[PDB]
Protein backbone atom coordinates (compact mmCIF):
# COMPACT_ATOMS: atom_id res chain seq x y z
CA UNK A 1 0.00 0.00 0.00
CA UNK A 2 1.11 3.52 -0.91
CA UNK A 3 -1.06 6.43 0.36
CA UNK A 4 -2.58 8.69 -2.30
CA UNK A 5 -4.00 12.21 -2.26
CA UNK A 6 -7.36 12.36 -0.49
CA UNK A 7 -6.88 9.04 1.32
CA UNK A 8 -7.82 8.85 4.97
CA UNK A 9 -5.29 6.60 6.68
CA UNK A 10 -4.47 5.09 10.04
CA UNK A 11 -1.01 6.10 11.26
CA UNK A 12 0.95 5.33 14.40
CA UNK A 13 -2.79 5.06 16.15
CA UNK A 14 -4.83 7.94 14.76
CA UNK A 15 -6.39 8.96 11.43
CA UNK A 16 -4.93 11.48 8.98
CA UNK A 17 -5.81 13.02 5.61
CA UNK A 18 -3.14 12.63 2.90
CA UNK A 19 -2.58 15.63 0.63
CA UNK A 20 0.48 14.63 -1.42
CA UNK A 21 0.10 12.10 -4.27
CA UNK A 22 1.22 8.48 -4.51
CA UNK A 23 3.85 9.33 -7.16
CA UNK A 24 5.69 11.34 -4.50
CA UNK A 25 4.69 9.24 -1.50
CA UNK A 26 5.92 5.94 -2.93
CA UNK A 27 9.34 7.15 -4.10
CA UNK A 28 10.20 9.16 -0.96
CA UNK A 29 8.55 7.21 1.83
CA UNK A 30 7.23 10.59 3.00
CA UNK A 31 3.91 12.33 2.69
CA UNK A 32 2.22 15.59 3.55
CA UNK A 33 -0.82 14.92 5.72
CA UNK A 34 -3.18 16.60 8.22
CA UNK A 35 -4.24 14.89 11.47
CA UNK A 36 -7.84 14.01 12.31
CA UNK A 37 -9.20 14.54 15.83
CA UNK A 38 -12.50 13.83 17.52
CA UNK A 39 -12.14 17.07 19.54
CA UNK A 40 -14.02 19.46 17.29
CA UNK A 41 -14.10 22.89 18.91
CA UNK A 42 -15.14 25.06 15.98
CA UNK A 43 -11.74 26.80 15.81
CA UNK A 44 -10.74 28.39 12.49
CA UNK A 45 -8.78 25.65 10.67
CA UNK A 46 -11.01 22.65 11.41
CA UNK A 47 -12.69 20.86 8.51
CA UNK A 48 -15.62 18.62 9.40
CA UNK A 49 -15.79 15.05 8.11
CA UNK A 50 -19.25 13.92 6.95
CA UNK A 51 -21.01 11.15 8.84
CA UNK A 52 -20.80 7.46 7.88
CA UNK A 53 -17.51 7.98 6.03
CA UNK A 54 -15.69 5.30 8.05
CA UNK A 55 -13.87 7.82 10.26
CA UNK A 56 -15.25 10.69 12.32
CA UNK A 57 -14.06 14.06 13.61
CA UNK A 58 -12.39 17.08 12.06
CA UNK A 59 -9.29 17.50 9.93
CA UNK A 60 -6.87 19.98 11.52
CA UNK A 61 -5.78 21.73 8.33
CA UNK A 62 -3.20 23.93 10.07
CA UNK A 63 -1.32 20.91 11.50
CA UNK A 64 -0.25 19.59 8.10
CA UNK A 65 3.25 18.12 8.13
CA UNK A 66 5.75 16.00 6.26
CA UNK A 67 6.16 12.57 7.83
CA UNK A 68 7.55 9.09 7.19
CA UNK A 69 4.47 6.96 6.56
CA UNK A 70 6.27 3.63 6.19
CA UNK A 71 7.67 3.68 9.73
CA UNK A 72 4.19 4.65 10.95
CA UNK A 73 2.67 1.77 8.94
CA UNK A 74 0.03 3.74 7.07
CA UNK A 75 -3.18 1.81 6.41
CA UNK A 76 -6.05 3.10 4.28
CA UNK A 77 -9.36 3.82 6.04
CA UNK A 78 -11.46 5.64 3.43
CA UNK A 79 -11.30 8.35 0.76
CA UNK A 80 -12.20 11.93 1.61
CA UNK A 81 -14.97 13.56 -0.45
CA UNK A 82 -13.67 16.07 -2.97
CA UNK A 83 -15.28 18.97 -1.10
CA UNK A 84 -13.45 18.10 2.15
CA UNK A 85 -10.12 17.82 0.32
CA UNK A 86 -10.78 21.15 -1.43
CA UNK A 87 -11.69 22.88 1.86
CA UNK A 88 -8.56 21.58 3.59
CA UNK A 89 -6.40 22.76 0.69
CA UNK A 90 -8.10 26.16 0.69
CA UNK A 91 -7.53 26.75 4.39
CA UNK A 92 -3.97 25.40 4.37
CA UNK A 93 -3.07 27.34 1.23
CA UNK A 94 -4.21 30.58 2.84
CA UNK A 95 -2.21 29.71 5.97
CA UNK A 96 0.93 29.02 3.92
CA UNK A 97 0.72 32.39 2.14
CA UNK A 98 -0.28 30.89 -1.22
CA UNK A 99 -3.37 33.12 -1.72
CA UNK B 1 5.51 24.65 -10.67
CA UNK B 2 4.44 21.46 -12.43
CA UNK B 3 4.56 18.56 -9.98
CA UNK B 4 5.46 15.96 -12.61
CA UNK B 5 8.45 18.06 -13.69
CA UNK B 6 9.62 18.21 -10.08
CA UNK B 7 9.13 14.49 -9.41
CA UNK B 8 10.98 13.64 -12.64
CA UNK B 9 14.13 15.14 -11.09
CA UNK B 10 14.13 12.91 -8.00
CA UNK B 11 16.72 10.13 -7.75
CA UNK B 12 17.60 7.54 -5.08
CA UNK B 13 20.81 9.49 -4.36
CA UNK B 14 19.23 12.92 -3.84
CA UNK B 15 16.35 11.83 -1.57
CA UNK B 16 16.28 13.31 1.93
CA UNK B 17 15.02 11.33 4.90
CA UNK B 18 12.42 12.70 7.30
CA UNK B 19 13.71 15.78 9.12
CA UNK B 20 14.16 15.10 12.83
CA UNK B 21 12.49 17.66 15.08
CA UNK B 22 12.87 15.49 18.18
CA UNK B 23 10.09 15.15 20.73
CA UNK B 24 6.63 16.69 20.41
CA UNK B 25 6.64 20.24 21.80
CA UNK B 26 4.01 22.60 23.14
CA UNK B 27 0.78 22.81 21.17
CA UNK B 28 1.92 20.39 18.44
CA UNK B 29 -0.73 17.78 17.65
CA UNK B 30 1.90 15.32 16.35
CA UNK C 1 9.06 38.37 19.03
CA UNK C 2 6.40 36.69 16.88
CA UNK C 3 7.76 34.95 13.75
CA UNK C 4 6.46 36.21 10.40
CA UNK C 5 6.40 34.83 6.86
CA UNK C 6 9.82 34.88 5.27
CA UNK C 7 11.73 34.94 8.55
CA UNK C 8 14.63 32.55 8.92
CA UNK C 9 14.64 31.43 12.56
CA UNK C 10 16.62 29.19 14.87
CA UNK C 11 14.41 26.40 16.25
CA UNK C 12 15.29 23.91 18.99
CA UNK C 13 14.65 20.20 18.93
CA UNK C 14 15.08 17.89 21.90
CA UNK C 15 15.28 14.07 21.88
CA UNK C 16 12.78 12.10 23.90
CA UNK C 17 15.43 9.68 25.17
CA UNK C 18 18.85 10.97 26.21
CA UNK C 19 18.93 17.20 19.81
CA UNK C 20 20.05 20.67 18.78
CA UNK C 21 19.06 23.81 16.92
CA UNK C 22 18.37 24.20 13.23
CA UNK C 23 17.36 27.11 10.97
CA UNK C 24 13.91 27.09 9.41
CA UNK C 25 12.02 29.28 6.94
CA UNK C 26 8.62 30.49 8.20
CA UNK C 27 5.76 30.34 5.68
CA UNK C 28 2.73 31.26 7.83
CA UNK C 29 2.00 34.89 8.75
CA UNK C 30 2.45 36.46 12.15
CA UNK C 31 -1.33 36.98 12.45
CA UNK C 32 -1.78 33.20 12.61
CA UNK C 33 1.48 32.48 14.43
CA UNK C 34 0.49 34.84 17.25
CA UNK C 35 -2.95 33.32 17.95
CA UNK C 36 -1.85 29.66 17.94
CA UNK C 37 1.74 29.60 19.09
CA UNK C 38 2.37 27.45 16.01
CA UNK C 39 3.82 28.12 12.60
CA UNK C 40 4.29 26.30 9.32
CA UNK C 41 8.01 26.21 8.59
CA UNK C 42 10.46 24.42 6.32
CA UNK C 43 13.82 23.16 7.60
CA UNK C 44 17.20 24.32 6.35
CA UNK C 45 19.57 21.40 5.79
CA UNK C 46 23.32 21.47 5.22
CA UNK C 47 23.04 18.64 2.66
CA UNK C 48 22.44 20.11 -0.80
CA UNK C 49 21.95 17.13 -3.14
CA UNK C 50 20.11 18.69 -6.09
CA UNK C 51 16.83 17.25 -4.83
CA UNK C 52 14.08 19.15 -6.70
CA UNK C 53 12.40 20.51 -3.57
CA UNK C 54 15.63 22.14 -2.36
CA UNK C 55 15.56 25.93 -2.50
CA UNK C 56 18.94 27.64 -2.35
CA UNK C 57 19.58 30.58 -0.05
CA UNK C 58 21.57 33.56 -1.37
CA UNK C 59 25.01 33.94 0.19
CA UNK C 60 24.34 37.53 1.26
CA UNK C 61 21.80 36.28 3.84
CA UNK C 62 24.61 34.45 5.65
CA UNK C 63 22.65 31.23 6.25
CA UNK C 64 24.39 28.09 4.98
CA UNK C 65 22.32 25.26 3.56
CA UNK C 66 19.17 24.85 1.48
CA UNK C 67 15.46 24.91 2.37
CA UNK C 68 13.55 21.61 1.99
CA UNK C 69 10.25 22.89 0.64
CA UNK C 70 8.49 19.53 0.89
CA UNK C 71 9.45 19.12 4.58
CA UNK C 72 7.11 21.88 5.79
CA UNK C 73 5.70 21.13 9.24
CA UNK C 74 3.57 22.69 11.99
CA UNK C 75 5.87 23.52 14.93
CA UNK C 76 5.41 25.28 18.28
CA UNK C 77 7.74 28.26 18.01
CA UNK C 78 7.41 29.25 21.68
CA UNK C 79 8.42 25.87 23.08
CA UNK C 80 11.21 25.64 20.50
CA UNK C 81 12.54 29.12 21.38
CA UNK C 82 12.34 30.64 17.90
CA UNK C 83 14.97 33.32 17.35
CA UNK C 84 15.12 35.40 14.16
CA UNK C 85 18.33 35.06 12.12
CA UNK C 86 17.50 36.70 8.78
CA UNK C 87 14.72 37.49 6.33
CA UNK C 88 14.47 35.61 3.04
CA UNK C 89 13.85 37.66 -0.13
CA UNK C 90 10.47 37.43 -1.84
CA UNK C 91 11.74 35.21 -4.66
CA UNK C 92 13.04 32.57 -2.24
CA UNK C 93 9.70 32.53 -0.44
CA UNK C 94 7.86 32.32 -3.77
CA UNK C 95 9.94 29.33 -4.89
CA UNK C 96 9.36 27.46 -1.62
CA UNK C 97 5.62 28.16 -1.79
CA UNK C 98 5.39 27.24 -5.46
CA UNK C 99 7.12 23.89 -4.99
CA UNK C 100 5.24 23.05 -1.80
CA UNK C 101 1.90 24.16 -3.25
CA UNK C 102 2.49 21.90 -6.25
CA UNK C 103 3.13 18.94 -3.93
CA UNK C 104 0.02 19.69 -1.84
CA UNK C 105 -2.22 19.78 -4.91
CA UNK C 106 -3.11 23.46 -4.70
CA UNK C 107 -4.90 24.76 -7.76
CA UNK D 1 0.72 2.66 -17.84
CA UNK D 2 1.40 5.91 -15.98
CA UNK D 3 1.29 8.81 -18.44
CA UNK D 4 3.87 10.89 -16.56
CA UNK D 5 6.33 7.98 -16.67
CA UNK D 6 5.84 7.74 -20.43
CA UNK D 7 6.15 11.48 -21.05
CA UNK D 8 9.31 11.61 -18.91
CA UNK D 9 11.02 9.40 -21.53
CA UNK D 10 10.36 11.73 -24.46
CA UNK D 11 13.28 13.70 -25.92
CA UNK D 12 13.67 16.09 -28.86
CA UNK D 13 15.63 13.39 -30.72
CA UNK D 14 13.11 10.56 -30.35
CA UNK D 15 9.98 12.54 -31.31
CA UNK D 16 8.08 11.35 -34.38
CA UNK D 17 6.32 13.77 -36.68
CA UNK D 18 2.70 13.31 -37.74
CA UNK D 19 2.24 10.11 -39.73
CA UNK D 20 1.31 10.85 -43.34
CA UNK D 21 -1.77 8.98 -44.56
CA UNK D 22 -2.10 11.14 -47.66
CA UNK D 23 -5.46 12.43 -48.84
CA UNK D 24 -8.77 11.84 -47.08
CA UNK D 25 -10.31 8.51 -48.14
CA UNK D 26 -13.79 7.05 -48.15
CA UNK D 27 -15.86 7.61 -45.02
CA UNK D 28 -13.09 9.47 -43.15
CA UNK D 29 -14.37 12.65 -41.49
CA UNK D 30 -10.87 14.20 -41.53
CA UNK E 1 -14.62 -10.67 -48.14
CA UNK E 2 -11.99 -9.69 -45.56
CA UNK E 3 -13.00 -7.52 -42.59
CA UNK E 4 -10.08 -6.39 -40.38
CA UNK E 5 -10.19 -7.45 -36.72
CA UNK E 6 -8.43 -6.32 -33.56
CA UNK E 7 -4.81 -7.40 -33.50
CA UNK E 8 -4.50 -7.78 -37.26
CA UNK E 9 -1.47 -6.26 -38.92
CA UNK E 10 -2.64 -4.97 -42.30
CA UNK E 11 -1.25 -3.22 -45.34
CA UNK E 12 -2.96 0.14 -45.89
CA UNK E 13 -2.63 2.45 -48.89
CA UNK E 14 -2.15 6.18 -48.79
CA UNK E 15 -2.36 8.47 -51.81
CA UNK E 16 -1.14 12.07 -52.11
CA UNK E 17 -3.63 14.73 -53.11
CA UNK E 18 -1.22 16.38 -55.58
CA UNK E 19 1.15 14.36 -57.74
CA UNK E 20 2.03 7.94 -51.53
CA UNK E 21 2.48 4.24 -50.82
CA UNK E 22 1.51 1.37 -48.54
CA UNK E 23 2.31 0.99 -44.87
CA UNK E 24 1.56 -1.66 -42.23
CA UNK E 25 -0.80 -0.79 -39.41
CA UNK E 26 -2.04 -2.52 -36.26
CA UNK E 27 -5.85 -2.68 -35.94
CA UNK E 28 -7.27 -1.90 -32.49
CA UNK E 29 -11.04 -1.83 -33.16
CA UNK E 30 -13.04 -5.06 -33.48
CA UNK E 31 -14.47 -6.49 -36.67
CA UNK E 32 -18.02 -5.93 -35.38
CA UNK E 33 -17.45 -2.17 -35.56
CA UNK E 34 -15.15 -2.27 -38.59
CA UNK E 35 -17.81 -4.09 -40.62
CA UNK E 36 -20.67 -1.65 -39.95
CA UNK E 37 -18.72 1.56 -40.60
CA UNK E 38 -16.03 0.70 -43.11
CA UNK E 39 -13.64 2.41 -40.69
CA UNK E 40 -11.18 1.17 -38.13
CA UNK E 41 -8.93 2.59 -35.45
CA UNK E 42 -5.37 1.61 -36.31
CA UNK E 43 -1.82 2.52 -35.33
CA UNK E 44 0.92 2.90 -37.95
CA UNK E 45 4.06 0.79 -38.12
CA UNK E 46 7.16 2.91 -38.76
CA UNK E 47 10.64 1.78 -39.76
CA UNK E 48 12.24 4.42 -37.48
CA UNK E 49 12.70 2.97 -33.99
CA UNK E 50 14.04 5.82 -31.83
CA UNK E 51 13.21 4.65 -28.32
CA UNK E 52 10.24 7.01 -28.20
CA UNK E 53 8.09 5.82 -25.27
CA UNK E 54 4.97 5.16 -27.36
CA UNK E 55 6.85 2.79 -29.68
CA UNK E 56 5.80 -0.84 -29.29
CA UNK E 57 8.22 -3.39 -30.70
CA UNK E 58 7.04 -6.25 -32.89
CA UNK E 59 8.49 -9.74 -32.32
CA UNK E 60 10.75 -10.95 -35.12
CA UNK E 61 8.76 -14.15 -35.61
CA UNK E 62 5.83 -12.11 -36.99
CA UNK E 63 8.03 -11.01 -39.90
CA UNK E 64 6.97 -7.34 -39.84
CA UNK E 65 9.86 -4.88 -39.58
CA UNK E 66 9.40 -1.68 -37.62
CA UNK E 67 7.62 -0.55 -34.47
CA UNK E 68 4.01 0.46 -33.76
CA UNK E 69 3.41 4.12 -32.83
CA UNK E 70 0.73 3.71 -30.16
CA UNK E 71 0.02 7.44 -29.88
CA UNK E 72 -0.54 7.78 -33.66
CA UNK E 73 -3.82 5.85 -33.64
CA UNK E 74 -6.25 7.17 -36.26
CA UNK E 75 -9.65 6.39 -37.79
CA UNK E 76 -9.08 5.17 -41.36
CA UNK E 77 -11.33 3.80 -44.13
CA UNK E 78 -10.01 0.28 -44.65
CA UNK E 79 -12.06 -0.36 -47.80
CA UNK E 80 -10.83 2.69 -49.70
CA UNK E 81 -7.28 2.00 -48.50
CA UNK E 82 -7.44 -1.65 -49.63
CA UNK E 83 -6.60 -3.27 -46.29
CA UNK E 84 -4.82 -6.60 -46.69
CA UNK E 85 -3.96 -8.81 -43.73
CA UNK E 86 -0.23 -9.49 -43.19
CA UNK E 87 -0.05 -11.04 -39.72
CA UNK E 88 -1.69 -11.19 -36.30
CA UNK E 89 -0.05 -9.51 -33.32
CA UNK E 90 0.15 -11.49 -30.05
CA UNK E 91 -2.04 -10.45 -27.14
CA UNK E 92 0.82 -8.83 -25.21
CA UNK E 93 1.69 -6.51 -28.11
CA UNK E 94 -1.94 -5.44 -28.39
CA UNK E 95 -2.13 -4.94 -24.62
CA UNK E 96 0.96 -2.71 -24.63
CA UNK E 97 -0.38 -0.56 -27.48
CA UNK E 98 -3.75 -0.21 -25.76
CA UNK E 99 -2.20 0.51 -22.37
CA UNK E 100 0.03 3.28 -23.70
CA UNK E 101 -2.69 4.78 -25.90
CA UNK E 102 -5.30 4.55 -23.15
CA UNK E 103 -2.95 6.38 -20.79
CA UNK E 104 -2.53 9.19 -23.34
CA UNK E 105 -6.29 9.44 -23.93
CA UNK E 106 -7.02 9.78 -20.22
CA UNK E 107 -8.89 6.50 -19.83
CA UNK E 108 -9.55 5.64 -16.19
CA UNK F 1 1.14 30.92 -27.01
CA UNK F 2 -1.76 28.47 -26.84
CA UNK F 3 -1.30 24.74 -26.20
CA UNK F 4 -4.48 22.60 -26.29
CA UNK F 5 -5.35 20.69 -23.11
CA UNK F 6 -7.58 17.70 -22.36
CA UNK F 7 -11.26 18.58 -22.59
CA UNK F 8 -10.68 21.74 -24.63
CA UNK F 9 -12.93 22.40 -27.58
CA UNK F 10 -10.81 23.97 -30.32
CA UNK F 11 -11.06 25.38 -33.80
CA UNK F 12 -8.80 23.52 -36.24
CA UNK F 13 -7.53 24.27 -39.79
CA UNK F 14 -12.26 25.95 -39.59
CA UNK F 15 -14.01 23.04 -37.80
CA UNK F 16 -14.35 22.29 -34.07
CA UNK F 17 -12.78 19.33 -32.27
CA UNK F 18 -12.58 17.89 -28.75
CA UNK F 19 -9.05 17.37 -27.39
CA UNK F 20 -8.46 14.19 -25.37
CA UNK F 21 -4.68 14.20 -24.80
CA UNK F 22 -3.16 16.56 -22.20
CA UNK F 23 -1.09 19.71 -22.64
CA UNK F 24 2.05 18.02 -21.26
CA UNK F 25 2.01 15.74 -24.31
CA UNK F 26 0.50 18.21 -26.77
CA UNK F 27 3.05 20.96 -26.15
CA UNK F 28 6.18 18.81 -26.43
CA UNK F 29 5.10 16.81 -29.50
CA UNK F 30 3.06 19.30 -31.48
CA UNK F 31 0.51 16.49 -31.82
CA UNK F 32 -2.73 15.71 -30.07
CA UNK F 33 -5.45 13.09 -29.99
CA UNK F 34 -8.80 14.71 -30.76
CA UNK F 35 -12.34 13.89 -31.98
CA UNK F 36 -14.12 16.01 -34.60
CA UNK F 37 -17.36 17.89 -33.95
CA UNK F 38 -20.11 17.96 -36.58
CA UNK F 39 -23.49 19.64 -36.82
CA UNK F 40 -24.89 16.56 -38.62
CA UNK F 41 -26.26 14.65 -35.66
CA UNK F 42 -27.93 11.47 -36.89
CA UNK F 43 -28.23 9.50 -33.66
CA UNK F 44 -25.68 6.89 -34.79
CA UNK F 45 -23.89 4.89 -32.08
CA UNK F 46 -20.69 6.88 -31.38
CA UNK F 47 -22.11 10.41 -31.34
CA UNK F 48 -21.91 12.41 -28.11
CA UNK F 49 -24.21 15.42 -27.85
CA UNK F 50 -22.85 18.81 -26.83
CA UNK F 51 -25.08 20.78 -24.43
CA UNK F 52 -26.64 24.03 -25.59
CA UNK F 53 -25.05 27.46 -25.03
CA UNK F 54 -21.57 25.96 -24.67
CA UNK F 55 -20.09 28.17 -27.41
CA UNK F 56 -20.06 25.36 -29.99
CA UNK F 57 -22.90 23.12 -31.15
CA UNK F 58 -23.32 19.64 -32.60
CA UNK F 59 -22.05 16.16 -31.70
CA UNK F 60 -18.60 14.79 -30.99
CA UNK F 61 -17.82 11.84 -33.28
CA UNK F 62 -16.05 9.68 -30.72
CA UNK F 63 -15.11 6.97 -33.22
CA UNK F 64 -13.23 9.43 -35.47
CA UNK F 65 -10.55 10.21 -32.88
CA UNK F 66 -7.11 10.66 -34.42
CA UNK F 67 -3.59 11.90 -33.87
CA UNK F 68 -2.94 15.18 -35.67
CA UNK F 69 -0.51 18.10 -35.86
CA UNK F 70 -2.36 20.94 -34.15
CA UNK F 71 0.27 23.63 -34.76
CA UNK F 72 0.04 23.40 -38.55
CA UNK F 73 -3.76 23.50 -38.20
CA UNK F 74 -3.49 26.57 -35.92
CA UNK F 75 -5.55 25.29 -33.01
CA UNK F 76 -7.55 27.98 -31.22
CA UNK F 77 -9.53 27.40 -28.02
CA UNK F 78 -13.33 27.71 -28.24
CA UNK F 79 -14.60 26.38 -24.89
CA UNK F 80 -14.11 23.57 -22.36
CA UNK F 81 -16.22 20.45 -22.55
CA UNK F 82 -18.23 19.51 -19.45
CA UNK F 83 -16.76 16.59 -17.53
CA UNK F 84 -19.73 14.37 -18.41
CA UNK F 85 -19.22 14.89 -22.16
CA UNK F 86 -15.49 14.14 -21.88
CA UNK F 87 -16.27 11.03 -19.82
CA UNK F 88 -18.87 9.80 -22.34
CA UNK F 89 -16.50 10.30 -25.27
CA UNK F 90 -13.76 8.40 -23.43
CA UNK F 91 -16.17 5.60 -22.54
CA UNK F 92 -17.34 5.11 -26.11
CA UNK F 93 -13.87 5.42 -27.63
CA UNK F 94 -12.33 3.13 -25.01
CA UNK F 95 -14.87 0.43 -25.82
CA UNK F 96 -14.16 0.90 -29.55
CA UNK F 97 -10.40 0.57 -28.99
CA UNK F 98 -10.78 -2.71 -27.08
CA UNK F 99 -9.88 -1.19 -23.70
CA UNK F 100 -12.97 -2.52 -21.85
Amino acid sequence: YVPDAGHLVWLNRRPALVLSPAAYNGVTGLMQACPVTSRAKGYPFEVTLPAHLGVSGVVLADHCRSLDWRSRRAEQLAEAPADVLAEVRGKLGSLLGMS
Amino acid sequence: YDLAALLAEMTPENLHGETDWGALEGREEW
